[PDB]
């Protein structure tokens, strides 16, 4: 009646309380199991795995970060020997989402939400705070791509889009090129998706451009507030957090639970068939691997220490407990407690960047306007200016001065050339009723020309099938 | 200069000795010399794969490694990917389930494969779409890994397409084998196209239960990936006829090419890293050097990989990972139940083999085809007047009709090609009218032997 | 106007009166079926959007 299963685990005190817990969970309801710390090679890491656990013939591997700050360490090699046969692991503290596509990684249960189910909390974050007009930096990573991807499908839901969306690379030093286009917009709240290394990159270039001043809000992962950038993060950080998130051990005796309450059920099913004993002479599939698979899947634990233990369809635990963090003096400070589709604050203050106390709403109302206008004759006259910077003063017939621009187009109107953006004087019809509306609409106009000189219809791009508009 | 081929010897049984003769000899004179060391694997185990790549990366000191095998485990794909990431060796897997395409790659990862990305497939799937003027679809998927990429690639395409379709319901079977949710979204669709989405074990089922709704029949054609027709030797009794499908070319281009292909590919790069770096890269010592830690202080084969040309092909790899210019036949379950195929991909253009549509018939109890009629026209008078394809979304635009003439081929060249224009006119808008009040499909194509016709030796004409 | 008269004798689970009765785009229907069959026909076309 022995049932294996398999652990690696980051140290040999883990091991020992693998142990003592897999113990715990057979005495409170006949199952074996075996363990084996991590390795720095990978290739001999995962060799090693092969060898034991496989030749044990074990039925899941459960599979923990090392003590290492590295990324995708222990997990990469464990499940792709174990999804070559099948066998479903379960990831104990990797968020990493590149493990939450199936098609690469084939059986990969895990305890903990990724970094990219973090946006579902932004959402929340956007709700009971009523902001609608956001802006979005993330990195060029898959971790990035994710996070973006579930904000996005999220948002369209609500009928709402983000105002910009800027993308990085993994490891630039310079981005005040991409903050300088952040500051010309309406939005004036960021959520930040990036490395701790990025993460305090972004924070110096912004500081240097008083973003992190009043009226500027911060929405930042859970791995952009620890570390160097906790150092460096400015005042009024909306950071989260996980609860018992790096807690190695409620999350093993959570998933030893959650596998033997998954075994004692598929035992318990039609006819089974043994994981293979070796893990080499053998390239076929486990024939009930992707049955415990779906089962591991769809068992419900609400006795867990963690609480209730739910995987979504992706393979990932669902309705994770997030704790709010504000930054406050140089110390993070809990603020609330987000379960699932509500967020619920408590009677700490929460005091934003520049030490507001109110809810700052990041909608800048600009009234900048920037307007493009095409040259045509009856409507809007375009002239060179005069040497003294400013355009002659033209009278009408009535005797009343006429109202002139200070336009800014390109004087080569030929084709092909190298058009330079030089101030003429335009003024006519439309400019009169530009001055009527921004002295009605208190507008304070940049009127300009445009470069292609066409009023613009639909163009198919140059040697593709994707519309664009000229 | 040494290049190392693995194969599975299960599907290549003459290839035991013929890669070992097959090399770049006589190939092409490249300033590098490279000798291919053939290696084959009894299994593809995870461990004995680990083991023999190792150890080729040890002996020898391989600068490149082709891996083709017999498996169509997806597995091997994913440990070639983690391989070549860690040993720092670049992989490409010519042949079966090295073939398939991972979605995302790590970038240190160096592995290149020969298939083609779900996108290529849907991209080819719309183009087979504009070329049959099959303008209303109703996409369906299953909840499978990589449905939703899929999705959004095909509504992206969709709403940034100059030809206009009319793509209805996106249907998303939460659980397949249901049969509560599932039949109430399938009845929704009132559609003649659906972009099935399903695993090859799925998609029985859900074909099954179409049959059993009425989603079958002439008026319904189903454009279907390549992973649902993944083995084309097992074609279940569920499949309708007439099934369009997109897949890589098993018939034409096989091993003996496949492995030439590649050798080919990583010896342009390899001379192309040694046109910019004068030093040739070095080979690492040993994959179990835990101890030492390596690096790549030299670029790596990227760049090279990408601009590459071989043999006149442009064999390119794109910046994501994938094949600038994949095979991509596609296929169509034959009326004997034997895929065949109707259109080999082209250099950017879909050389669909039939001009018409085949029409071809599902399971044997559907009924026969009482509207459809096949219609004969001379484009003579201006009652009808043939006028080419728009050259912005390529189609019958406004008020013309798919119509096909049978053009001679060259000019003193007996071969006759069918090509599809579009012709118009007062019959033409005539037969629209009677087609819309009297409810009938017709099949315009214009008529070669003649004019109007005359009796000729007791035989009619035209 | 009257068309689209529909006439099914492949009962209601079958794929002849799915298609037959997909063919009904008017918004008025004139039923004619007994007490028991009524309800199935009912439960199928509400199964469908009628
Ligand atoms: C249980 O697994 C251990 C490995 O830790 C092994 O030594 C032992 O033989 C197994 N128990 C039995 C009786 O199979
Ligand atoms: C790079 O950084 C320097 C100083 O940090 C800055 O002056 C320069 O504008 C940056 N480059 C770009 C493209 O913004
Ligand atoms: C940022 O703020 C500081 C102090 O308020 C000021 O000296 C500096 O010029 C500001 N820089 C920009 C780019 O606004
Ligand atoms: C968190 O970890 C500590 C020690 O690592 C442990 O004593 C405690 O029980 C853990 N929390 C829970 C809820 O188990
Ligand atoms: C989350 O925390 C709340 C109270 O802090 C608790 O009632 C709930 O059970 C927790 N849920 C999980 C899944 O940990
Ligand atoms: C937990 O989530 C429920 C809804 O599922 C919500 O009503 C409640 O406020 C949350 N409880 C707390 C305080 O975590
Ligand atoms: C337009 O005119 C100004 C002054 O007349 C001249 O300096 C400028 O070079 C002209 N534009 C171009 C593109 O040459
Ligand atoms: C807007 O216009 C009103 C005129 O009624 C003026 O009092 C106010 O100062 C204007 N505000 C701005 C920001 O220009
Ligand atoms: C590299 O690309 C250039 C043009 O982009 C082309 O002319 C050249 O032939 C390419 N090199 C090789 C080795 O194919
Ligand atoms: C092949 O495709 C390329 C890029 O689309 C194009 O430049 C070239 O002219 C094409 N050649 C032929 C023969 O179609």
């Amino acid at each position: 009646k022995i049932v294996n299963i398999g652990a690696v685990l980051s140290t040999r005190k883990h091991e020992q309380m693998f142990r003592e817990a897999v113990n715990q969970a057979n005495k409170r309801h006949q199952l074996n199991a075996t363990s084996v710390t991590h390795k720095p090679n990978a290739i001999q890491m995962a060799l090693s795995v092969c060898e034991d656990l496989i030749s044990s013939q074990v039925y899941a591997i459960l599979v923990s970060h090392p003590p290492t700050p590295n990324d995708h360490f222990t997990p990469t090699p464990v499940s792709y020997t174990a999804g070559f046969y099948r066998i479903p692991v379960l990831g104990l503290t990797t968020r990493m989402s590149i493990y939450s596509d199936k098609s690469i990684h084939l059986s990969f249960l895990r305890t903990v939400p990724p970094y990219s189910h973090q946006s579902s909390v932004w959402f929340e974050m956007m709700r009971v705070y009523s902001w609608n007009h956001i802006i979005l930096l993330v990195s060029d990573d898959h971790e990035g791509r994710a996070a973006q991807k579930r904000l996005e499908t999220l948002l369209e839901e609500r009928e709402s889009k983000a105002e910009k969306v800027l993308q990085f690379d993994p490891g630039t030093k310079n981005v005040t090129a991409l903050l300088m286009e952040a500051k010309e917009l309406e939005a004036r709240v960021i959520i930040l998706s990036a490395s701790e290394d990025d993460a305090a990159t972004v924070y110096r270039a912004a500081a240097m451009l008083n973003m992190t001043g009043s009226g500027y809000v911060w929405l930042v992962g859970e791995r952009e507030i620890s570390g160097n950038a906790l150092r460096y993060a400015p005042d009024g950080i909306l950071g989260l957090q996980l609860i018992n998130g790096k807690n190695e051990s409620a999350h093993i005796s959570d998933a030893v639970g959650v596998v033997a309450q998954a075994v004692h059920e598929l035992l318990e099913k039609e006819n089974i068939t043994d994981p293979p004993r070796g893990c080499v002479g053998n390239t076929n599939i486990w024939k009930t691997g992707p049955l415990f698979k779906r089962v591991l899947m769809s068992s419900k634990y609400a006795d867990g220490v963690t609480g209730r233990v739910e995987f979504n369809e992706d393979g990932d635990r669902k309705f994770a407990n997030y704790s709010i963090m504000n930054l406050q003096n140089r110390k993070l400070v809990q603020v609330g407690i987000y379960n699932g589709t509500h967020v619920i604050p408590n009677d700490r203050k929460i005091i934003w960047p520049g030490g507001e106390t109110e809810k700052p709403r990041g909608y800048q109302m600009s009234t900048r306007l920037k307007i493009v206008t095409i040259h045509q004759e009856p409507f809007v006259y375009v002239k060179p200016t005069l040497s003294d910077g400013t355009c002659k003063e033209e009278f009408t017939v009535n005797g009343d001065p006429v109202k002139k621009v200070i336009c800014t187009g390109p004087n080569d109107t030929s084709p092909g050339s190298p058009r330079h953006t030089v101030p003429q004087c335009c003024y006519g019809f439309c400019i009169d009723l530009l001055i009527k509306l921004a002295r009605t609409m208190n507008f304070t106009y940049e009127v300009h020309l445009v470069a292609d000189g066409k009023f613009g219809t639909q163009e198919r791009v140059n040697n593709s099938n994707k519309k664009e508009w000229n | 200069l040494n290049i190392a081929v693995m194969l599975g010897h299960s599907h290549d049984v003459t290839e035991r000795e013929l890669r070992t003769l097959w090399g770049p000899e006589q190939a092409a004179g490249l300033p590098l010399d490279v000798n291919v060391v053939a290696l084959l694997m009894n299994r593809t185990d995870p461990k004995s794969l680990i083991t023999h790549v190792c150890d080729l990366m040890s002996g020898a000191r391989i600068h490149g490694l082709v891996f083709g095998d017999d498996t169509d485990q997806e597995a091997v794909a994913q440990m070639l990917d983690f391989i070549s990431s860690h040993t720092f060796v670049p992989i490409l897997g010519i042949h079966g389930g090295a073939s398939m395409i991972m979605a995302d790659k790590d970038p240190t990862s160096t592995f290149f494969q020969f298939g083609a990305s779900i996108q290529q497939q849907a991209t080819v799937m719309l183009k087979i779409m504009q070329d049959y003027d099959w303008h209303v679809f109703s996409l369906v998927t299953t909840i499978f890994p990589g449905y939703r990429e899929f999705i959004s690639f095909v509504k992206t395409t969709v709403d940034n397409s100059f030809v206009g379709w009319d793509m209805q319901n996106v249907i998303t079977l939460d659980t397949s084998f249901e049969d509560a949710k599932t039949q109430v979204q399938l009845k929704k669709i009132h559609s003649s196209v659906i972009l099935l989405y399903c695993s090859k074990d799925e998609a029985v089922l859900i074909l099954s239960e179409a049959r059993s709704l009425g989603l079958t029949g002439y008026d319904f054609f189903w454009i279907v990936p390549s992973l649902v027709s993944g083995n084309t030797e097992l074609i279940p009794k569920e499949f309708p006829s007439g099934l369009i499908s997109v897949s890589y070319d098993d018939w034409d281009y096989s091993l003996e090419a496949r492995v030439r292909d590649g050798i080919g590919i990583l010896t342009t790069a390899a001379s192309s890293m040694l046109e910019k770096f004068s030093y040739i890269p070095e080979a690492k010592a040993s994959c179990y050097g835990q101890m030492e830690r390596p690096e790549v202080p030299m670029h790596t084969l990227h760049p090279f990989m990408v601009n590459v040309t071989w043999d006149g092909k442009d064999l390119s790899f794109t910046e994501e990972g994938y094949q600038v210019h994949p095979r991509l036949v596609v296929i169509v379950l034959n009326k004997d139940r034997e895929w065949e195929k109707v259109g080999k991909w082209e250099n950017h253009t879909l050389s669909l083999r039939h001009a018409v549509w085949p029409r071809y018939k599902s399971f044997s109890d559907c009924e026969p085809d009482d509207n459809h009629l096949s219609i004969v026209t001379l484009e003579e008078a201006p009652f009808v007047i043939v006028e080419d394809i728009d050259p912005l979304t390529e189609t019958c635009v406004r008020n013309t009709v798919p119509c096909r003439k049978f053009v001679k081929i060259n000019n003193s060249t007996n071969e006759g090609m069918n090509v599809k224009k579009c012709c118009k006119g007062f019959c033409i808008d005539i037969l629209k009218k009677l087609s819309r009040t009297v409810k009938f499909t017709y099949d315009l194509y214009l008529v070669t032997n003649g004019k109007h016709g005359k009796k000729v030796n007791n035989v009619w004409n035209g």
